[PDB]
């Protein structure tokens, strides 16, 4: 019975990602589907079916900083987790030849659909749902 | 002081790594002992 | 901090114009005269660490050097006036490679073209890869010092000339020093190339001016 | 028949605690906090004091006190802020 009730062309936890790399995804997908309008009025102490907006680095960085649990700062590990998440293809870059990171034209984006992302936050405590 | 300063920013191991009581701070706490001891 | 970022008709016409010349005479004048002895008093005192230095790259670490200010008179001191010497007069002349970063001629094929000549006993990664079965039976001696000046130059940013760079670092045989001035230099590595390249970091600001690589790109277009 | 009367021992306590709560509403769309907002610490805990039929304000009656009227004012949060406030005030 089990044969038929699953296809079985699936190829086949999903992403074994450190702390510091769960809050840069989870960052990056804010900045890609809320406006910037909506940035200092709901992190500040003063659209699912659509495809995702570029954003800028300032801004990833500005909002990791914001709900990552006084300061976290960012030293080199966090550059670095971010840099192997490009590398592994979580997040796209505004090019596609001879890539120049430092470049102040490429934008960023996030290649991770929601529902990976909804799991994602599970395992970290963090309510997404309630920011939409 | 400066060079202390500059030391630790620069990360060299010159500087002094405080696990045990600093010479100033026991050299006082041997003399003000001594100077009451006999 | 963070919310300081949430919290954000004239023209350059208005400023009185300066002829090229002119921009450079009074850079010349105060890059000398203004703070002349608190820098060169740091920079001696900042010449203690060469022990720490060559201690650490004969244990196989690179050395990236890193702050506000220009960094190439500090590298060409260490690698030719301690580094090198002391290399051949302590493990009985050791050749120096120096690559210029700030330059955007540069070609990533014409650097090769040394490293084959000066280490390989007579596609560029498959040499790359018979170089490393071949140093793993040579004995472990400091045979050719690299200084990489400007990792974040404008050729040198590219994803294939940091490939190149960070696989070199993989045999032991090669001394590797690399300053940088971009502050999200550290985004460019990953695990797979911090790892390869094996950095030790040091905080080398001394706010020099960099005559030398303002040279490569034209004030006047401001 | 029961009026519960006052010995100013947990000043600290309640004291800082308004100070506390003023600070967080200082830059937040928030409850009025004012002196109106501490009156109803004292006189909630008069309540419960009163519930025991005692004629002390003691330590736990303000205790009681504090919790209610603190949990009130970080309820009425919004969400990216109500998380923070949670363990600003663990204390209490």
């Amino acid at each position: 019975i089990k044969l038929f009730l699953s296809t079985d062309d699936n190829l086949s936890q999903t992403y074994d990602l450190s702390i510091i790399s769960k809050y840069l995804l989870i960052a990056s997908y804010i900045c890609s589907y809320l406006e910037p309008r909506y940035d200092a009025s709901i992190f500040s102490r003063k659209p699912r079916y659509l495809q995702p907006s570029l954003f800028a680095i300032e801004r990833l960085l500005a909002i990791f900083q914001a709900i990552f649990p006084s300061l976290m700062k960012a030293n080199i590990e966090v550059f670095q987790n971010l840099s192997e998440l490009h590398t592994l293809k979580l997040i796209a870059t505004t090019m596609n030849k001879n890539i120049d990171y430092l470049s102040p034209k490429v934008r960023w984006k996030v290649n991770v659909p929601w529902e990976i992302i909804k799991e994602i936050s599970e395992s970290v405590h963090f309510n997404i749902s309630d920011y939409f | 002081r400066y060079d202390e300063i500059i030391f630790r920013k620069l990360g060299s191991m010159l500087q002094t790594t405080n696990i045990l009581v600093t010479d100033d701070q026991y050299n006082i706490w041997k003399k003000r002992i001594e100077m009451d001891l006999a | 901090t963070f919310e300081g970022y949430f919290d954000q008709r004239h023209t350059m016409s208005m400023a009185p114009d300066v002829t090229r010349e002119e921009f450079s005479l009074v850079s010349n004048f105060f890059n000398e005269n203004f703070q002349k002895r608190p820098r060169q008093k740091l920079f001696e005192i900042q010449k203690k660490m060469f022990p720490q230095y060559w201690f650490e790259l004969t244990q196989g670490f690179s050395l990236l050097f890193y702050g506000v200010g220009s960094k190439r008179n500090f590298l060409e001191e260490f690698a030719i006036d301690y580094l090198s010497p002391k290399i051949a007069y302590s493990q009985l002349s050791i050749p120096c490679l120096i690559l210029n970063g700030y330059n955007p001629s540069c070609n990533y094929r014409d650097v090769f073209k040394e490293i084959t000549d000066l280490l390989v006993p007579a596609h560029v990664i498959l040499q790359i890869q018979k170089m490393i079965d071949f140093y793993k039976n040579q004995p472990l001696d400091i045979k050719l010092i690299l200084v990489v000046h400007n990792l974040d130059g404008p050729s040198i940013r590219k994803n294939t000339f940091q490939t190149m760079l960070s696989f070199l670092s993989v045999i032991r045989q090669i001394a590797i020093v690399a300053s940088t001035d971009h502050i999200y230099a550290p985004l460019l590595w990953d695990n797979m190339k911090a790892q390869n390249y094996n950095f030790v970091f040091h905080d080398i600001s001394n706010f020099e001016p960099s005559t030398v690589e303002s040279t490569f790109q034209d004030v006047m277009k401001m | 028949k029961i009026y519960p009367k006052l010995h100013q021992m947990d000043m600290d306590k309640v004291s800082r605690v308004y100070a506390d709560l003023r600070r967080e509403s200082i830059s937040t769309g928030s409850f009025p906090i004012t002196v109106r907002h501490l009156e109803s610490i004292l006189r909630i805990a008069e309540s419960f004091a009163k519930m025991r039929l005692s004629e002390f304000v003691s330590s736990y009656d303000l205790d009681r006190a504090i919790k209610v009227v603190v949990d009130s004012f970080v309820d009425a949060q919004k969400v990216s802020v109500r998380r923070q406030l949670r363990r600003s005030f663990a204390i209490y």
